[PDB]
C-alpha cells in the first residue's frame, strides 16, 4: 500500500477535503467576478474571507506532494514522493500558486491590478469540471440530475459573469449619465451595492432569455459592441441548452412508451385470433404484473439472459440453493445434482387466483414455491372442497410427474407468488444420468406415509 | 377479473356478479367511483384558480367566491368520510383489501388524511363570523394556499391516462402541458400583483407606474393586467410596457424567467418528441418505397414491375408488423400453453403423422409451438438442404418445387393443415423438395432433434404405427 | 367507362380546373379577412373581383353533379347521376352555396353583415387541405418541399388573420386615441389603407416571432385579452413548427452520415489487420465508387435484394436479355437456357485501371461487359505488351473457365465499367443439366479460328 | 491511386512518381493547389464583407478599401488564367482528364468563366479614372454585389469537409452555421442602413430617429448601430430602442424576421441533431449497464458477480462493435477475394484437412470465407446438434466439452489454426462435442453442403488421401 505518513487518491478524508475545496471554488466563482466589476480596493467583509479561502487552497497545494496518482499507461498507483512531486511541478504548480496570493500583497506590487489579479483565481475552477466528469461517469448518481445540474451552473455563471462585465463598462465611463444604468437611475454611483447588482442581473437575465423588455439597453457604442458578443454567445449557448433538454426527454419516456406498446399488441393479437373472453384477460393480467414485477429488479430477462451459462448459473445458484436444499424430496441426494437441478430452473410469477396446475391435466411440469402461498383445491361433483394450503419453500405437482399420472389437486394462488418451474423431460434427463434417484423415490414414498 | 378490471382508466361497470363486492364497501375500480373522482378533479381545477386569486386580490374573498368555496369544501368533506369505505390494492400481495378496520388505518396513518382535513377547513369562513371582518394582511392570505394540496388529484388523472391505451398519448400528453403552463402563468401573475399591492409606495410598482389608482379599480382589471404581463414574459415577447420597477419585483421577475427557460425548453423537448415518434413508422415505409421508384426510374423498367415490387414490399411490411405482436414468449408456460392449446390444438391433432399419438406427447408438442409468418413467395426450405426443421401450415398455402437443374415445376399445392418438409426429417436425408409460400402464410415449426428425441427416448406408448401412417402417405 | 356527356375524377381537365380553384382560394384567404377587418361596405376594386370569384365557384358547384367519386368501402368508381347527386347534397351543398352569394345581395337583407358574411367564404378553404393531403401522400412531389410549404402557409394565414382582427378591435373603438394604433399615429383613420395594413402586419410578425419591440402594444383591456389568446395560440404554434423542422433535418442528413460511417469502418478494418498500402486504397476506391454509383439508381442492393426470386428475375432479365443474346458463345442455344443464365448473374462495377482478371490466376469466374471498355494486357519478361481491348457487349475469361486452365491475358479497365459475373460452379451446373453445351463449345472452337 | 488521392479534403502530396502528372498541368488534387484554393477562400471571406459594406455605406469606397479590392481582384484574376491548366474528373468515366484543349473548353462553355470575369472586374476602380469621382447613387452600388458569386467557393469547402473523416463532423457543421448566420446579420444590417441612407426625410428613419446627424458621422458608427439592430432582431431580444419607423423599413423588417423563423428553427434542429446522435451509443451502453446494477442491487448479490456480469457485457459490446466493421460484403468478388487471400490464406492452407488439396479448390474455399467474432464464453456448437457447419479458428481459443448428462468436462484446448466441429460434418453424425469459446475469438465458418458439394462433385484431382489425413488425426 503506502509508506509511513502519506496519502492516497481514493482515501475518504481526501474525497471529503476535496468536496469542501469544491464549495470554496463555487464561492470564488461568485466573488472573483464581483470584485472585478463592482469593487476597486479590498473592502473589509471580503478582504478577510478571501484570505481564508486562500489559506485553505494553500493548505491544499502543499498537501499535493503527499497524494498518490494513477497512470493512464500503466494503471499502477504511483505513491513515491520523488515522482508525484515532479508530476505536480509538471503543469499545475505555479498556476495554482498565483491563484492563492493575498491580494493585499499584490496591491503593494501595483495598484490598478486588484480586480484583474483576483480574476485569475478563476483558475481554481478546473475542480468543478473534474467533479462534473467524475459524477457523470459514476453510476451511483442519476445522470439526469447530474448533467441537468451542469447546465444550471454554466448558465448561472454566464449570467453573473456578463452582469459584472457590463457594469464595469458603465462604472469605468466618463460622464456616467449616458450609460446603460446611468440612463435609468442617474445617481447610480451612490446606491446600495446590492441594488447595482440586482439591476445588472436583471439586464443579464432579460437579455440572456431573449425577453428584452427594453429598459436597460446599451447606450454607447462600447456597450453595443459588448452586447453584440454577449448575444452571439447567448444565441449559441441557448441552442445547446435546448439540444441537451431533448436528449434528456426522449431518453426519459422510454420505459412507459414501451408498455402501452405491449398492451396494444396484446389486444390486436387477441382480436385477430378471436380469443374467448377468458384468455385475453389472463394474458393482460400476466403482462401487467410483468410491468410492476420488472419495474423493480425482481424480474429481468430481456438482457440478463444474454449472459453466459456459467454466469447465469452462479446467480440462480446463489439465489435459490438455500431454498432448493430445504425440500423434502432432495434430502441427501448429492453435492452436484442439486447444483445442476437448480441451475436449469426458470423462475416465474403468478397473479392472485391464477391456478398454475389444473386437475386432470397432463403432468408436464412441477413447481417449487419461493414466496407467496396457494391452496390445493380439488374439483369434484361437490366442487370447491379446498384441502390444505402450501407455503413458501414447498413443491407441487410432484406426484403426477414422478409417476406420470394426471394431476390430482388443482393449486390456485391467493397472492402474488414466485415459483421455480422444471419440465418433466429436463428433470428426468438429469436424474436418469445419476444413481441418487433411489433416494428421491424413497423420500417420495416416505412422504406418502 | 381483477387486473383486467383495474387496467381501464375511468373504471369499469361492476354488476351483480359480486366477485369482490362485499356490503358497505365501494370498490375503487367501480365506474361510479371513478366518475366521482373525475368530478372532484374538475372541482380541483376551480380550487387551484380561486385559491391563488384570493391570496393576491383579497377583495374577491368578500363576494360570490365565499359561497363557492363552501359548496366546493363540502364535496371534499364527503370524500373524507367516504375514503373509509373504499377498497385499495397492495403492491406486495395484489389482493383487493376491502376490510374496514384495515382501510380505516392506512388512511389515518397516511399524510393524506391530515392534509385532506387541513385543506377542507373553511378557515376564511369560520374567521368571518367568530370575528367581524374577512381576513386581511400580508400573511393571512397564506391560508388558502393549503388547497393546493388537491393538485395531487390532477397529478393522478394525468398518470392513469398515460397508461390506458384507449386514450391518445398525443392528446393527453399535450393536455398536461396546457394545464401546467397556464396554472403557472396564473400563479406568477398573482404573485407579482401580490407584491405590488403590499408595497409601501404604490407608484414605484410595475402597475402603479401605469395605473396610479390600481388598488381601487376592479379586481378583473388588475387580473387582466397581471395575466398580460405574465404571458408576455413567459412567451418571451416582452414588449416592455409593463416591467419590474423595484428590487422586489426585479428579483421575483428574474427568478420567474429563469424557471421559464426550463419550462419552455421542456415544452419544446416534448413537442419535438411527439412529432419525431409520430413519424418513425411512416419514414421506414417511405424510405423503402422511395428507392423502388428511384430504381424503377433510373432504369426504364415497365410500370408492371413497379406494381409488383411495391405490392410485395407492402406485403412484407405487413408480416414484419403482425409478427411483432408476438408478445407470448415471456409469460409463464401455463398461460402460454393454455393459449396455444386454443390456437393450434386442432391443427396438430390432425396432421396425418400425429394421428395415433399419446395425449401427453400431443400436449408436449403443442406447449412449445412458436408460429411464424411468411410473405407470399419466400422459400422456407431449399432443395438438398440439411434437414434441420419441418413445418406445419395453420393457414395459407405453399407449393412443392422440384428443380430439374434447369427448371422449377410446381409438383403440388398444399393448404391449411398439412406438413411441409417432413420427408427429409423422418428419413434424415437432404430435403428433397423446395417449399416456397404462395399466399401470406402462417406456419408452426417443429425442429429436428427436438421432435425426434421427444418421440424416441421419453414415451413408451406410441410405437410401430406412425411408420405405418407415413408409408400410407 | 362513362355515359355520353359526363366527367371523371382523374381526368386531365378536371385536375386543371381544380388547381385553378386553389389560386382562387388563396385569393379569398387573403381577401376574406381583409374585408372583415379593414372595410365596411363593398368598394369598387374588390366588389367586382369577388363577384368574379363567386361566378367561378358557382360554375364549380354546378359542375359537381357530373363528377364521379370513389367509395372507400367498395373502391368502384361510382358514376351514376342519381347517386353522385345525393352524395353531394349529403354534406357540402348549401355550405358551398352560401359561400358563393353576391355580398351586394346580402346587404339588401341587412347591413352590419358584409364583413361577417364574407367571412364564411373561408369555408371554401377545405380545398387547400385536400390539395395538401394529396400532394404529400403523392410520391412524385418532394415531401420535404411539400410538408414544409404547408407549415409556411398556415403561419402566413395566422399572421394575416390576427392582423385584421387586431385592427378591427381598434377601428371599432370609441375615441380612437387610446388604441394600439391610435397611440402611435393619432390620425390613423385618414391614412392610406396600405399603411394601416403594413403597421398591423408589423405588429403581427413582431408578436408572432417573439421579438416584441414594444412600439405597437395593447393599450385597452379588450386588446390585452385578444393578445393573451394570440400569444397563447402562438406559443403552441411555434412549438410545433420547431418540432416539424427537426423531423425534417435528422431525416435529411442520413445518406451522408452513413458514408463517413463507412470510410471510417474501412480504416479501422485495414488498421487492425495490417493491410499493405495496396489493398486499403483499393478497398476505399471501391467503397467511394459505391457512393457515386448508388447516389443514382444505377446501384441498389441493400433493399432491392429483399425481393422474391421471381421479381428479381424479371428485372435482371429485362435489363440484360438483349445484351446476353448478342454474345458469340450463346448463338442459338435455347429459349430458357439464356433466361436462367441471365437470371443468376450478379452485376458489378469497377473503377478505372482496376484489373478484374490477373494473368496466371485460378480461373474462378468469367465476366460479360455491359458498358465501358478495357484492354487485354499480358505480363511477360517484356511487360506492358497490350494486345487488343474489348468493348461493351463482350465476354472475358471464357477460355480459362470452359477448359479450366490459368487465365492467359490480364484485362484492365480504362473506364468505370459494369460487368456481369458468373461463377464457374453455377454455370457448369446450369449447362450440365442441359444438352446445348455442344453448341457452346462449338462456338468456342469456332472463335478460336 | 486516384480515388484514394481524391478522398482527402485538403489534397495530397504529389511526388516524382508521375503517374498522372504531365508537363504544364496542375493536378486538382495536388496539395499546393488545394492550399491555394484555401487561400482564395479566406479572401472570399473578405470580399463577402467588403462588397456588402460598400453597397450600404458608400463613403468606404474612397479610402483604404479600394486598394484592398485591387489586390484581392488580382489573386482572383490569376485564378482564371490558371483554371486552363488544372485537371478535372469526369463523372461518367472517372478518368483524370488533363488535356489542355479539353480543359480549355469546359471552363469556357460553363457559367463559371463568364461569372468569374464578371466578378473580377474592378468596376469601381476603372470608374475612378475614366471619370472624375467614385460611383454614387442608389443603383450604382449594385455592382459589387457581383462579387457574391465567390461564395460558391465557400460552399465548396464546407462540402469537401463533411466527407473527409479526418475532420470532426461536429466542428465543421457548427462553423458552417457560424459563417452562415453572421453573414446574414451583416447582410441585413447593411440593407437597413442602405434603406435609411437613401430615404427622403432623414429623420423618419430607424437611425435618424436616434442620431439626427447620422449621415455625417463615421461609417463605423452607422455600422455598429446596424449590426446591433440586426442582432437584437435575429436573436429575438428586440429591446425596441431601434425599430422600423417608415413602411419601407417595416416591410423589409418583417421579411427579415420571417426568414429568421426558418433560420433559427434550422440552427436549433441542427444543434439538437448533433447532440442527439452524439449520445446514441453511450446511452445504449448505459442502458445495459443500468439494469445490471439494478439487478445486483434489488437482490443482494455479491460484488464479484457484478464484476463478472459487467466485464462480460463489456466484452460483448466490443464484439458487437468490431463485427460492424464488416464492410467487405458488397465489394466485387475480385477485391474481396484478394483481401481474404491475404487475411486467411495461411490459416486455411494448413489445417490438417486442407493439406493435400488442389490450388483451385483452396482458392474456391478462401474466396468465400466470412469471418465472425465471438465473446469469451459463448457456445457455438451444442452437443448432439445437427451437423450444419464447422469452424476454423484464426485467433483466440476454444475448449472441447463432453457433457456426461450431469457434468461438463474440458477434454482439450484448441488455439489458433485448428478446426472445431469437423467430426460430425465429415461423418454426418450429430456433433459429438460442445465447442465453446474461452477468449474473444475470431472463427471462419465453412458450412455443410457447401464444402461437401465442392469437394465431391466439381474437382477430379483430390481423392483418397483426405480420409487418410482424417484417420491420421
Ligand atoms: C459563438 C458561439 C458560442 C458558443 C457557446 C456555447 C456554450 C459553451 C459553454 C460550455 C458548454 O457548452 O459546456 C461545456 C461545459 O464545460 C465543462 O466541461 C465544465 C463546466 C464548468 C462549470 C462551471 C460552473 C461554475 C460554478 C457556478 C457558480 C455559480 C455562480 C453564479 C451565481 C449567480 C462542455 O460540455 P460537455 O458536456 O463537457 O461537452
Ligand atoms: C431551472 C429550473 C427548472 C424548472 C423547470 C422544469 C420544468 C417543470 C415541468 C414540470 C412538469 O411537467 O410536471 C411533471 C410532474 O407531473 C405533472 O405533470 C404535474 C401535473 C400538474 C397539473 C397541474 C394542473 C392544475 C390545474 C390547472 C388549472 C389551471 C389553473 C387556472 C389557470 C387559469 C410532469 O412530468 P412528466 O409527466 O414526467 O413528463
Ligand atoms: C393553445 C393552443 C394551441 C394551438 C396550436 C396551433 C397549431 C395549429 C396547426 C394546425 C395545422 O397544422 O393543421 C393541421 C392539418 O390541417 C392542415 O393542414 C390545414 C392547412 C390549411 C392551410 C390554409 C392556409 C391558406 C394559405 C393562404 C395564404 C395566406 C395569405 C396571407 C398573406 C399574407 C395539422 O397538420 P397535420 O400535419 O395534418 O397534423
Ligand atoms: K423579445
Ligand atoms: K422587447
Ligand atoms: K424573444
Amino acid at each position: 500500500k503506502l509508506r509511513r505518513f502519506v496519502v492516497s487518491p481514493y482515501d475518504h478524508k481526501y474525497r471529503i477535503w476535496e468536496a469542501f475545496l469544491v464549495v470554496l471554488v463555487v464561492y470564488t466563482a461568485w466573488v472573483s467576478p464581483f470584485e472585478f466589476g463592482f469593487l476597486r480596493k479590498p473592502r473589509p467583509p471580503l478582504s478577510i474571507t478571501d484570505n481564508i479561502v486562500n489559506a485553505f487552497f494553500a493548505i491544499d497545494i502543499i498537501m499535493t506532494f503527499f497524494v498518490g496518482y494513477l497512470d493512464k499507461s500503466t494503471y499502477l498507483i504511483v505513491d513515491d514522493r520523488k515522482q508525484i512531486a515532479f508530476k505536480y511541478l509538471r503543469s499545475w504548480f505555479l498556476l495554482d500558486l498565483v491563484s492563492t496570493i493575498p491580494s493585499e500583497a499584490a496591491m503593494r506590487i501595483s495598484s490598478q491590478s486588484y480586480g484583474l489579479f483576483n480574476m485569475l483565481r478563476l483558475w481554481r475552477l478546473r475542480r468543478v469540471g473534474a467533479l462534473f466528469a467524475r459524477l457523470e461517469k459514476d453510476r451511483n448518481f442519476n445522470y439526469f440530475w447530474v448533467r441537468c445540474a451542469k447546465l444550471v451552473c454554466v448558465t448561472l455563471f454566464a449570467v453573473h459573469c456578463a452582469a459584472c462585465f457590463y457594469y464595469l463598462i458603465a462604472a469605468r465611463n466618463s460622464n456616467p449619465a449616458k450609460t446603460w444604468i446611468g440612463a435609468n437611475v442617474a445617481n447610480f454611483l451612490e446606491e446600495s451595492l446590492w441594488m447595482r447588482y440586482v439591476t445588472s442581473m436583471y439586464w443579464s437575465i432579460t437579455t440572456l432569455t431573449t425577453v428584452g423588455y427594453g429598459d436597460l439597453h446599451p447606450v454607447n457604442t462600447k456597450e453595443m459592441i459588448f452586447d453584440i458578443f454577449y448575444m452571439l454567445f447567448n444565441l449559441g449557448l441557448t441552442a445547446y441548452l435546448i439540444g441537451n433538454m431533448t436528449n434528456l426527454v426522449v431518453h426519459g419516456t422510454s420505459r412507459t412508451r414501451n408498455f402501452r406498446d405491449t398492451i396494444q399488441a396484446a389486444s390486436n393479437f387477441a382480436h385477430r385470433n378471436h380469443l374467448p373472453p377468458r384468455l385475453q384477460d389472463q394474458m393482460l393480467a400476466h403482462l401487467c404484473l410483468k410491468y410492476r414485477t420488472d419495474s423493480e429488479g425482481l424480474q429481468q430477462q430481456e438482457t440478463l439472459d444474454a449472459l453466459p451459462k456459467a454466469i447465469r448459473s452462479s446467480i440462480s445458484h446463489f439465489l435459490f440453493y438455500s431454498l432448493m436444499d430445504k425440500v423434502y424430496l432432495f434430502r441427501g441426494v448429492s453435492n452436484d445434482l442439486l447444483f445442476q437441478l437448480v441451475s436449469e430452473m426458470k423462475a416465474e410469477y403468478f397473479p392472485p387466483k391464477e391456478d398454475v396446475i389444473l386437475q386432470n391435466e397432463a403432468p408436464t411440469d412441477f413447481y417449487i414455491l419461493v414466496n407467496g402461498t396457494a391452496d390445493l383445491v380439488d374439483v369434484d361433483t361437490g366442487t370447491e372442497s379446498i384441502v390444505r394450503e402450501v407455503k413458501a419453500g414447498d413443491i407441487i405437482g410432484e406426484i403426477g410427474v414422478l409417476c406420470y399420472r394426471p394431476q390430482l389437486f388443482t393449486v390456485r394462488t391467493k397472492r402474488l407468488c414466485q415459483l421455480l418451474r422444471m419440465n418433466r423431460t429436463t428433470f428426468l434427463n438429469i436424474i436418469q444420468a445419476n444413481v441418487g434417484d433411489g433416494t428421491i423415490i424413497m423420500n417420495n414414498l416416505l412422504q406418502h406415509l | 377479473s381483477v387486473s383486467s378490471s383495474l387496467l381501464p382508466a375511468f373504471g369499469t361497470f361492476i354488476e351483480d356478479d359480486n366477485p369482490s363486492s362485499k356490503p358497505f364497501i365501494v370498490l375503487h375500480f367501480d365506474r361510479r367511483y371513478r366518475l366521482w373522482e373525475l368530478f372532484l378533479v374538475i372541482l380541483v381545477g376551480y380550487s387551484a384558480w380561486a385559491s391563488l386569486f384570493e391570496l393576491a386580490f383579497e377583495k374577491a374573498a368578500e363576494g360570490a367566491l365565499l359561497t363557492i368555496d363552501l359548496v366546493v369544501d363540502f364535496f371534499f368533506a364527503v370524500d373524507i368520510i367516504l375514503t373509509f369505505f373504499v377498497s385499495y390494492l397492495d403492491n406486495t400481495t395484489y389482493l383487493n383489501v376491502t376490510d374496514h378496520k384495515l382501510i380505516a388505518k392506512r388512511y389515518l396513518k397516511s399524510v393524506a388524511f391530515v392534509m385532506d382535513v387541513a385543506s377542507t377547513l373553511p378557515i376564511q369562513f369560520i374567521y368571518k363570523t367568530i370575528t367581524g371582518d374577512v381576513g386581511r394582511g400580508q400573511a393571512f392570505g397564506f391560508l388558502n394556499l393549503l388547497r393546493l394540496w388537491r393538485l395531487r388529484r390532477v397529478a393522478e388523472l394525468f398518470k392513469r391516462l398515460e397508461k390506458d391505451a384507449h386514450f391518445n398519448y398525443f392528446v393527453i400528453r399535450v393536455i398536461k402541458l396546457l394545464c401546467v403552463t397556464i396554472f403557472w402563468i396564473h400563479l406568477a401573475g398573482c404573485i407579482l400583483y401580490w407584491i405590488a399591492y403590499h408595497y409601501p409606495r404604490p407608484t414605484d410598482t410595475w402597475i402603479g407606474s401605469q395605473v396610479e389608482d390600481f388598488k381601487e379599480r376592479s379586481v378583473w382589471l388588475g387580473y387582466t393586467y397581471s395575466m398580460y404581463w405574465s404571458i408576455v414574459t413567459l412567451t418571451t415577447v416582452g414588449y416592455g410596457d409593463l416591467h419590474a420597477v423595484n428590487s422586489r419585483e426585479k428579483t421575483f421577475n428574474m427568478f420567474y424567467m429563469l424557471f421559464n427557460i426550463g419550462l419552455t425548453s421542456y415544452i419544446i423537448g416534448i413537442m419535438t418528441n411527439l412529432v419525431v415518434h409520430g413519424a418513425l413508422r411512416t419514414f421506414a415505409m417511405r424510405s423503402a418505397i422511395n428507392d423502388i421508384l428511384r430504381y424503377t426510374s433510373k432504369n426504364r423498367l415497365p410500370d408492371t414491375m413497379r406494381e409488383q415490387m411495391l405490392a410485395h414490399m407492402q406485403l412484407k411490411f405487413k408480416t414484419a408488423e403482425l409478427r411483432q405482436e408476438e408478445v407470448l414468449q415471456d409469460l409463464p408456460k401455463a398461460i402460454r400453453s393454455s393459449i396455444n392449446q386454443h390456437l393450434f390444438r386442432s391443427i396438430i391433432e390432425e396432421a396425418y403423422l400425429f394421428k395415433g399419438f399419446p395425449e401427453g406427447l400431443l400436449v408436449q408438442l403443442v406447449s412449445q409451438i412458436q408460429a411464424e409468418y411468411f410473405p407470399p413467395k419466400m422459400e422456407i426450405i431449399l432443395q438438398n438442404e440439411i434437414p434441420t426443421d419441418f413445418y406445419v401450415i395453420v393457414s395459407g398455402g405453399v407449393d412443392i418445387i422440384a428443380s430439374k437443374g434447369v427448371s422449377e415445376q410446381v409438383l403440388a399445392k398444399l393448404g391449411p393443415g398439412s406438413m411441409a418438409g417432413e420427408i427429409g426429417v423422418v428419413f434424415n436425408i437432404p430435403q428433397p423438395f423446395t417449399v416456397r409460400t404462395r399466399r401470406l402464410s402462417q406456419v408452426i415449426r417443429i425442429g429436428h432433434h427436438k421432435f425426434k428425441e421427444m418421440v424416441q427416448s421419453d414415451n413408451d406408448v406410441d410405437a410401430k404405427m406412425i411408420i405405418a401412417n407415413f408409408m400410407t402417405y
